[PDB]
């Protein structure tokens, strides 16, 4: 009743409302799933019928030539965020002349992020993010939270329905790593179906897919590039 | 630096502060401005003269630039920091374009500035609305209201205040291109108007005409009284 | 250089300013006002640097101009010519000084006539008669022979021709036209304009 | 640094197949006076990365705590990324770069030399921010004194192994000593290979011929 | 350099030269130094080339602004004011500048010389650059504000010739535009190599 | 933080501001000040409220507070608060002389501080100057003037008003013995303290619970001159004579 | 302490009807002596746009990483890459916001258009801005353009068909005029890195010159 | 009692989701999409016969390209849409071209959610916009038309209609557009979805239109021109 | 309402906002860390939520300086906050003073960072306790351990976390004072094992990291040679 105004005050169960209520948007914003194998990361989303005449969104962000994006929860909060992590994959190339590795960034998003939810008059960031990179170490696909830690996944979903995806993925998790790239896509899209009413599936005006590789840039794929990946599913 | 949040929205999309200073217009005495073809009259209604104002100092009808004149209704102080910020912008605009500016230039500035104030952190909105009238280089005369949500119209003629609601009924059925043919009927278009709202009724009225170059006069009260018994 | 000068009389601040806008070796404009009208009765002519006689005179005439809308009364000469020399002297050890030099000329209704001198150095200095440039040396003893206090004003245009004829002789600068103009108590009345 | 103070001299590099040696002498002068006669100018950065400056040595002292403790932050998180030889002359070169802009430079002239992924790096970097890399490098009076000792070796042969290009070396920081003034008879030789940075000690050119 | 112009009754001509140079050395000549702002107005390059071709484009934002914000096109005495007032905050600073913004407003033709040294004035007749005093001399002779305007086209181009024979600094091809009352035209690149051949 | 403020300056739901009109009470329950407009100089009538016994006699008046060469203020309401403002109207009122080398005219020093008091009720979350204040003066555009300002920040040119206790009563008064146009300052002395009785709750007055100053010009020079105590007793006795002769 | 070192390199954009050939030397240098002989001062840009950069090379190395950041926060917010056109419009803007302090780089563009045809744009180092049909720009730019107006421009010739540039004879008289340029300026000599944008994406040629 | 910056127990950021009923109070716009022009065409909402309706200026230029429509609180709008102005001319200056209608949409919606009361700024925003905007433009991608809700997300439609009877044009929207139809039938579309919504009697006064050609420029409506529509209909 | 900030006390004299802020760490899993005569072992009972995660996600063992470790418990994002606090202290002390921090000052630096968050309504206190552990050839071995509060006190064995009292019994009849580092390993593990509940909370993944003499005072994660021969003894005595 009292302590759910303010990210500076803890509740007396050692709980702070205002972070697990942003925690909330991103659990009611749309399915997105990330995944790897031992050459690519794969990021799939779901564009979300706004209605049915808009160009649904865009959910996948460039971010590097090494690095991009996936977005579940407030968008303006999203691209708040994606231009903070431009900036910084920048900031290294103008400084190391190398690619800023992946758990890097998400270190520096997460000690971004656990700033607001610690002073007084300022919201937690209300955005999840699945962020797929190649760096010197792999594929990589962390998963950052309101609650400002992140976790380094081999796969993960996050958004409306999205627990019926993480089902699906734990299940075939076991044979991630030796995917090809085509193997390793619809297994993000037969996850990505499982997060759909009865009545809905897998267009390909409705989904847009992240990939990126070892001789591979970060490219988005767009409404008619997503037909190769749907004629198997 | 007091920063908080003063004007916040309300369920059912609503800013409170913004309608609570509208509300303290219509708390406020009683103007009235009508646009003739070349001829702009604004007129306040004072509510008490009491007989012991100096009157030449809580007159309600400013005057901006030399050809822009305004009139307002609301909390008196919250009108003198809006009158002197526009009579500055004024200035500075004919330092930078060399040209009087239009009527519509320091409407936009006044709403603009009424608007920041209804979204900045630690101001209340201003409680004031604001009837502008003027003049263009072209020389069609303009009639010009700012509300204290920030918004501005154009306006044929217009009324704020106390019982603005019954004297903007009664300009809307006779406001006429007969009414506003010649320059003296148009003086006595607000003078009829604002004797519907006087409640206690005579010469406890201030109204000042601004016609074309040879510009802005306050008319005197018994230069006034002439009109009043030309139409009792 | 560029010249102006101002003769008070009994009821009148008679001044004149060279038409000229020079440049390195050539000339730009032939018609160039150097007079910059602050209320109806107040007028400062100004000369100095490029640019700085623009941004000071309409800076003074914008604060002037702003005086009489907040008030309903405007300054009179004396105050209008200290508060022109309190924003030339706090700027003068500023960022960005004036190097404008002054001639402040207005008539007030209790007061009466007024002219005023300052420098670019801004020291005020309320005179019978002034004048600046480098034409001020070759004008400033034509106006300490001639001049009396209760001059007529038809005397004082006769007077100011005597020092614009010694311009042309006398001065190497070719200034031919002048912009001549009376600050009476009816306001600022354009006279004819005395050319070579 | 408008004004050097303890400066040294010319720092030699050059890469063979399998590594990087670079040299400089154990020496920093104030204005032609050897004062301090022990004084390393040869950083060992990280394990693949080592570091010699001309210039002076204040101002490397600074850029010694600052690029080495930069080596700590990046060990402490511990995921397996190093900062390259040239992620290092990149990072320097923005240092002396944004220095030179303030006009407050780092009066010094590094030398970065490296071997990392199987490829050796050597790198210039000066005290307004023009940097290249290079087979052979000499800073200070070593461009005018030894780099032409340098360049002859490497046009006719283009590739050296680490027993004939620390013999170049040797020949090389000899002349300097014959006929640089600010030189002295102290130098220290340190070599990267695949097993890391290895600054050897005390060496002399004490086999100078002087025939009068 | 040299650039050119006059106001006359059909409007006003605006002319110049195309030479630019660093030092003795020519860096080019074929520079577009009568600087179009927008549909309406434009201005000259005389001075420091990047300084006067930026603080125009800036000029041509703000006249973009304005009319976006006001309805309605920006007058040639505003245009030049707000110039005026951009570059007089780099007073001293070193803008090498001196411009001439030209077109029509309300107020019928109009011809502002800006100098970054910090003038505003009006006028008639104006020519800026280094060549600019051999272009005040043939200007000032054929000059008349009932010219015609294949006449008005004539002695600008030939002013702009006579300073190119003059000035070392000035050369390239003549570029004559003018402003009428629905916006400028551009209506001749005549050569200056190629005018020597008609002029003589 | 959010639960510890009060918003001072915000709107009531009818359209007020609770703490100006909170600080007009503050002023209803102050010392009772008036001020009268004549043809030759305008007067001020404090009722003092420090009238204790062993209260001493230092600095000049008790509510006054000469503002310039030309014109004086007198205040009611917090005693604190008007300190404050006096000291801000003396620095206005000397930035005009630094800057035009003229005395401030009156109808500008009087805006100048109703400007200070509406920002504190529009912007910056503090109480406002629970100070209503008048103003006497001369000037070259109006001659001799006076001024009341109330904590809202708006101000009045008067010919006769009053601040403080019973200062509806007092106004009622002031409307029916004064005459425009046709009061000396003798006049307006006498008519001040026949406000001073009907408006003070006490039997009569004693001088030492009232302070009354005048201003007047004399030879091209404004002197502000707080009457003494047997300049005041004698007009007391003026009126406790003179309303005998009328009953 | 002065900011600024002149390090030579001549640039030689050259547009054409469906191509466009932007050519430099790859000698660094310093004084009298040569820094590198391996270091072009050509940079590919996008897909269809190289740079050249001559002058001082610590500015050289610092706008090249500015274009190449900018190039990207373009491609970001607009989600497409940058036509030849934007960048030499961005560059002039880049090149002005540093004026009092100014980069001291002579830059060409050299790229093909919105329209596919080759565009050339020249800078001075404060961001004057042009676009010509060829270009010179650095040591040996007084000596290059003299040719190129003769043999590109036709200038100075009396019946002569002006014939359209093709892709050889344009490539033939870039390789010529830099072994003229090598024969008479100190500062030029070691390659000749030849970037050559067409449809195709850009190749990149070298071919020797004298050294020094 | 709560700040600004309040998540809700569902996750929906309180004043936002304030700001959206904001603009069910506003009038009613309509912009369609086509490939050959996109038509903006709002309700004026005349208060009272005295308003001079030529100042009700719902529909605005944002760039010779692009054009704007507006519901909601039009005196937010004004800030919202001069950053718009600033932003494009911003653009040329460094550019040399014209910006595109997604990144001025963008670049406006990156100022939604930039409010708060904790030392966002000197000056900053204490509250969210209570506006949605309707951007519609040409593009070298075309005709354009794009959304921007006060949450920061904006959205590409075909057909969109905002305001108090947003809800029931929208339904009118699905049915009648399709991919082909002409801007003369876009214009006439947008109008029998007007006189549906209307509460007065719909003329040339009281409706406010504006098209964005591929070959000319935006241009309003003039009173002769409207004449012409309002009789087809 | 004596408990909405942490700038106001109870009638009682209790700031909750730092008490309620403590038992955020009382929620974690049980984090220990062993100070024994060679040096000082840490360990963390690491509960991995889903198999989703890969190991070494979330991790809780921190270097903070080339010689100092830290194990943390509670809020993970203030965990991660705090342990960059501590690089930049001992990051500042080389800076200005040239050597490697004392374990005994960058404790105190870091626990006064953390109580000034304890006083006022603009910031809410850090929702985790944490422990540090060096060794010098000079100072020792040494232990720290900072509570939400800002209290820091040198142990020779702390237990933060959920199994907090019953870690605490396990390490006092341990005597560490005698033992090796090798030696601790194989207890840490097993009073992990035996803490762990395997029925509230399924899965977890211990880590383990020492420093001590025989990493010449380096801090490092104990390698999977030595932890799983540590993991297998924690097994077999858990029977």
């Amino acid at each position: 009743n009292q302590y759910d105004n303010d990210v500076t005050v803890w509740s007396p169960q050692g709980r702070i409302h205002q972070i697990e209520y942003a925690m909330e948007a991103v659990k009611q914003g749309s399915a997105t799933v990330g995944l790897k194998s031992k050459t690519h990361a794969v990021l799939v989303a779901l564009k979300r019928a706004q209605s049915e005449l808009a160009a649904h969104q865009k959910k996948i962000l460039h971010v590097d030539n090494h690095i991009g994006i996936s977005i579940a929860g407030l968008t303006a909060d999203a691209r708040l965020l994606c231009n903070f992590m431009r900036q910084e994959c920048l900031d290294s190339r103008f400084v190391f002349d190398r690619p800023l590795p992946v758990s890097r960034l998400v270190s520096l998003i997460g000690s971004k992020t656990q700033i607001p939810t610690q002073r007084y008059g300022r919201r937690p960031y209300g955005v999840g993010l699945l962020i797929a990179g190649y760096d010197d170490m792999g594929p990589h696909i962390f998963q950052t939270c309101p609650s400002a830690n992140y976790f380094d996944c081999r796969a993960m979903s996050i958004g409306a329905r999205s627990q019926s995806a993480r089902t699906y993925l734990e299940r075939h998790m076991s044979e991630f790593m030796e995917c090809n790239l085509n193997e390793l896509v619809k297994h993000g899209l037969r996850a990505l179906r499982e997060t759909l009413p009865a009545e809905q599936d897998l267009t390909t005006k409705n989904v847009s897919i992240g990939i990126v590789g070892k001789d591979l840039e970060f490219t988005i794929y767009d409404d008619d590039d997503v037909s190769p990946f749907l004629e198997g599913l | 630096s007091y920063d908080r949040a003063i004007t916040v929205f309300s369920p059912d999309g609503h800013l409170f502060q913004v309608e609570y200073a509208q509300e303290a217009v219509k708390k406020g005495s009683t103007a009235v401005g009508v646009r003739g073809r070349d001829i702009v009259v604004l007129g306040v209604e004072k509510k008490s003269v009491a007989k012991l104002q100096d009157e030449r100092t809580v007159r309600k009808i400013c005057a901006l630039d030399d050809n822009v004149c305004m009139a307002f209704a609301g909390l008196t102080a919250d009108a003198r920091i809006v009158i002197n910020r526009a009579r500055v912008e004024c200035q500075s605009h004919r330092l930078t374009v060399e040209d009087p500016v239009t009527v519509e230039y320091i409407t936009r500035y006044i709403a603009s500035l009424k608007q920041r104030y209804t979204q900045s952190n630690g101001r209340r909105p201003f409680g004031i609305s604001a009837l502008i009238v003027g003049f263009d280089f072209d020389g069609t005369p303009r009639l010009y209201q700012t509300d204290p949500s920030g918004t501005y119209h154009a306006w044929k003629a217009n009324a704020i205040g106390r019982g603005a609601k019954s004297v903007r009924e009664f300009l809307e059925k006779n406001y006429t291109d007969e009414a506003i043919e010649t320059d003296d009927l148009t003086i006595k278009l607000v003078i009829k108007a604002l004797l519907e709202v006087v409640q206690s009724g005579g010469k406890n009225i201030e109204l000042a005409v601004m016609r074309r170059d040879q510009s802005l006069k306050i008319l005197n009260p018994e230069e006034i009284e002439k009109y009043v018994a030309e139409i009792e | 250089m560029e010249y102006l000068i101002g003769i008070q009389g009994p009821d009148y601040v008679l001044v004149a300013s060279d038409r000229v806008a020079a440049s390195n070796i050539v000339q730009m404009k032939d018609d160039h006002d150097k007079m910059f009208k602050m209320s109806e009765k107040i007028l400062l002519l100004c000369v100095g640097e490029a640019g700085d006689t623009v941004q000071f005179a309409e800076y003074i005439q914008k604060n002037v101009q702003l005086y009489k809308m907040r008030n309903g009364y405007e300054l009179s000469p004396t105050a209008a010519a200290n508060f022109t020399r309190r924003n030339l002297a706090d700027c003068l050890r500023s960022r960005t000084p004036y190097h404008v030099n002054l001639l402040l000329a207005g008539y007030d209704e209790h007061e009466g006539p007024a002219l005023y001198y300052m420098d670019y150095l801004a020291a005020l200095a309320k005179a019978p008669f002034a004048a600046h440039g480098y034409g001020a040396f070759l004008t400033l003893s034509i106006l300490d022979r001639y001049y009396t206090p209760t001059i007529s004003r038809e005397r004082a245009v006769e007077l100011l021709r005597k020092c614009l004829e010694e311009l042309q002789k006398r001065f190497i600068l070719n200034l031919p036209t002048f912009s001549v103009r009376i600050i009476d108590k009816n306001g600022i009345h354009d006279l004819d304009n005395i050319s070579f | 640094t408008q004004n050097p103070m303890v400066t040294g001299t010319s720092v030699l590099g050059v890469k063979f197949e399998g590594g990087v040696v670079i040299a400089a002498d154990m020496l920093g002068s104030y204005g032609s006076l050897a004062r301090f006669r022990n004084i390393s100018r040869i950083m060992r950065v990280n394990n693949s990365t080592m570091l010699g400056a001309s210039g002076d040595y204040a101002d490397f002292q600074y850029l010694k705590q600052v690029l080495g403790q930069m080596v700590i932050d990046e060990e402490l998180l511990g995921d397996g990324h190093s900062y390259s030889p040239r992620a290092i002359h990149s990072w320097l070169t923005r240092a002396m770069y944004s220095r030179r802009s303030k006009m407050n430079p780092l009066w010094n002239t590094m030398v970065i030399g490296g071997y990392a992924d199987g490829e050796s790096f050597l790198g210039y970097v000066d005290m307004l921010g023009v940097a290249y890399e290079a087979p052979s490098l000499a800073t200070g009076y070593g461009a005018y004194l030894a780099q032409p000792l340098l360049r002859e070796v490497l046009e006719k042969q283009p590739v050296l192994s680490q027993t004939e290009a620390r013999d170049l070396v040797e020949r090389c920081m000899r002349v300097l000593y014959y006929r640089d003034a600010r030189s002295y008879n102290r130098f220290q030789i340190a070599t990267v290979t695949e097993k890391g940075v290895e600054i050897e000690g005390p060496l002399s050119t004490e086999t100078n011929w002087d025939i009068a | 350099t040299t650039t050119l112009a006059f106001k006359f009754r059909h409007g006003v001509i605006v002319a110049a030269d195309s030479r630019a140079t660093a030092g003795a050395y020519i860096a080019s000549q074929t520079v577009k130094k009568v600087i179009e702002i927008n549909p309406y107005l434009l201005g000259t390059m005389a001075g420091g080339a990047a300084d006067c071709s930026f603080w125009e484009r800036l000029l041509a934002r703000q006249c973009r602004i304005y009319e976006l914000r006001n309805k309605e096109r920006i007058s040639v005495a505003a245009a030049s004011k707000l110039l005026a007032n951009m570059v007089y905050q780099y007073k001293g600073m070193g803008l090498s500048m001196g411009t001439m913004i030209c077109g029509w407003d309300k107020r019928g033709p109009g011809l502002y010389y800006v100098d970054s040294e910090g003038n505003r004035i009006s006028g008639a007749t104006f020519s800026v650059g280094s060549g600019s005093v051999y272009a005040y001399g043939v200007m000032d002779r054929g000059y008349s504000y009932d010219l015609e305007v294949e006449q008005a086209y004539d002695l600008a181009r030939r002013a702009i010739y006579q300073a190119t024979y003059r000035d070392a600094y000035s050369g390239g091809a003549v570029n004559l535009y003018h402003v009428r009352e629905d916006g400028w035209i551009r209506v001749s690149s005549d050569n200056v190599a190629d005018l020597h051949e008609k002029y003589s | 933080s959010r639960r510890y403020d009060s918003r001072t300056t915000i709107f009531s739901p009818e359209g007020r501001l609770y703490q100006v009109e909170y600080a007009m009470e503050a002023i209803g329950h102050a010392g009772t000040c008036l001020g009268i407009l004549a043809n030759d100089g305008v007067l001020l009538a404090a009722e003092r409220r420090n009238i204790h016994k062993l209260l001493d006699e230092v600095f000049f008046s008790e509510k006054i507070y000469k503002l310039n060469e030309d014109m004086a203020c007198s205040v009611a309401g917090i005693t604190s608060d008007a300190n404050v403002l006096t000291n801000e109207l003396r620095l206005i009122a000397q930035r005009y002389l630094l800057q035009y080398q003229e005395p401030i005219p009156c109808e500008q020093l009087v805006t100048a501080l109703c400007d200070i008091k509406q920002a504190y009720t529009q912007f910056g979350g503090k109480r406002p100057f629970g100070v209503s204040l008048l103003y006497i003066g001369w000037d070259k555009h109006y001659g001799f003037q006076l001024y009341q300002s109330d904590p809202s920040g708006n101000y009045g040119g008067w010919k006769a008003t009053c601040i403080g206790n019973n200062s509806a009563a007092a106004v009622s008064m002031l409307k029916q013995d004064y005459k425009e146009g046709e009061m000396t300052l003798k006049s307006a002395l006498a008519l001040a303290i026949k406000v001073l009785n009907k408006t003070m709750d006490v039997s009569k007055l004693s001088a030492e619970k009232v302070e009354i100053a005048t201003l007047t010009r004399e030879n091209g020079k404004t002197v502000i001159r707080v009457l003494k105590q047997k300049e005041v007793e004698q007009l007391i006795k003026k009126h406790e004579e003179e309303e005998a002769k009328a009953e | 302490f002065s900011p600024y070192v002149f390090n030579g390199g001549t640039i030689l954009a050259i547009a054409g009807e469906d191509f466009a050939i932007v050519a430099s030397d790859t000698r660094l240098s310093e004084g009298f002596s040569i820094h590198t002989r391996d270091s072009p001062k050509c940079y590919k840009l996008t897909d269809k746009t190289v740079i050249g950069c001559s002058g001082f090379h610590g500015d050289c190395l610092t706008l090249t990483k500015i274009i190449e950041a900018r190039l990207k926060m373009y491609k970001h917010s607009n989600n497409k890459a940058m036509t030849t056109g934007a960048i030499a419009a961005m560059l002039s803007t880049i090149l002005y916001s540093r004026r009092f302090f100014p980069y001291y780089v002579y830059n060409i563009i050299g790229g093909l258009d919105e329209e596919g045809k080759g565009a050339v744009y020249s800078f001075d180092p404060v961001g004057s801005y042009q676009r010509d049909s060829f270009k010179a720009g650095g040591s040996a730019s007084a000596m290059l353009q003299p040719l190129l107006d003769n043999q590109v421009g036709f200038k100075n010739m009396q019946n002569v068909e002006h014939v359209p540039l093709s892709l050889d004879r344009a490539m033939r008289l870039v390789k010529d005029v830099f072994i003229s340029a090598a024969e008479r300026d100190v500062y030029t000599g070691d390659a000749l890195r030849i970037c050559i944008v067409t449809k195709e994406g850009i190749r990149e040629e070298t071919v020797s010159l004298r050294k020094d | 009692d709560r700040g600004v910056n309040t998540f809700s127990p569902e996750g929906r950021l309180f004043q936002v989701e304030y700001a959206i009923e904001a603009i069910k109070l506003g009038s009613t716009a309509i912009g369609i999409q086509t490939s050959e022009g996109v038509c903006l065409a709002v309700e004026k909402r005349i208060t009272s016969p005295l308003m001079e309706p030529s100042s009700i200026e719902k529909i605005v230029e944002i760039d010779a390209h692009i054009g704007c429509a507006m519901s909601g609180l039009i005196a937010d709008a004004k800030t919202l849409i001069d950053k718009a102005r600033v932003e494009t001319q911003n653009h040329w200056f460094t550019y040399n071209e014209t910006m595109t209608v997604e990144s001025v949409t963008q670049a406006v919606s990156n100022l939604a959610l930039q409010f708060g009361e904790e030392d966002a700024d000197p000056g900053a925003m204490s509250r969210p916009f209570g506006v949605a905007l309707l951007f519609g433009g040409v593009d070298e991608k075309g005709p354009q038309l794009f959304h921007m809700d006060p949450s920061g997300t904006f959205v590409q439609c075909d057909a969109r209609a905002i305001g108090s009877a947003s809800e029931g044009a929208q339904s009118s929207l699905q049915e009648v557009y399709h991919k082909s139809m002409t801007l003369k039938e876009a214009i006439k579309s947008s109008l029998i979805i007007l006189k549906q919504v209307m509460e007065e009697k719909l003329n040339a006064t009281n409706i406010e239109l504006a098209t964005v050609q591929p070959g000319q420029n935006f241009h309003m409506f003039t009173k002769e021109e409207l004449e012409e529509v309002i009789k087809d209909i | 309402g004596y408990d909405l900030s942490a700038s106001t006390f109870s009638p009682d004299g209790r700031v909750f906002q730092v008490e309620y802020a403590m038992k955020a760490v009382e929620n974690s899993s049980t984090a220990i860390g062993i100070r024994c005569k060679d040096g000082v072992v840490f360990g963390v009972e690491k509960l991995v939520l889903s198999k989703l995660y890969e190991e070494g996600s979330n991790k809780r063992l921190f270097n903070v300086d080339r010689h100092v470790g830290m194990a943390v418990a509670g809020l993970l994002a203030d965990a991660r906050s705090l342990a960059d606090i501590a690089r930049e202290e001992a990051s500042n002390f080389r800076s200005n003073f040239g050597y490697n921090i004392p374990l005994k000052h960058l404790a105190d630096r870091v626990a006064m960072y953390v109580h000034a968050y304890t006083l006022y309504s603009a910031v809410r206190p850090f929702g985790c306790s944490f422990m540090l552990g060096s060794y010098s050839v000079n100072d020792g071995a040494q232990l720290y351990m900072i509570d939400p509060s800002g209290v820091s006190y040198g142990y020779w064995g702390c237990a933060i976390g959920k199994a907090r009292q019953a870690a605490k019994t396990e390490i006092e009849k341990l005597q560490m004072k005698e033992m090796t580092c090798r030696d601790i390993v194989k207890e840490v593990a097993k009073i992990i094992y035996i803490v762990h509940d395997e029925v509230k909370d399924k899965a977890f993944e211990l880590e383990l990291s020492w420093v001590g003499e025989l990493t010449n005072g380096r801090h490092e994660i104990v390698p999977k040679d030595i932890r799983e021969e540590a993991e297998k003894y924690a097994k077999e005595s858990l029977k």
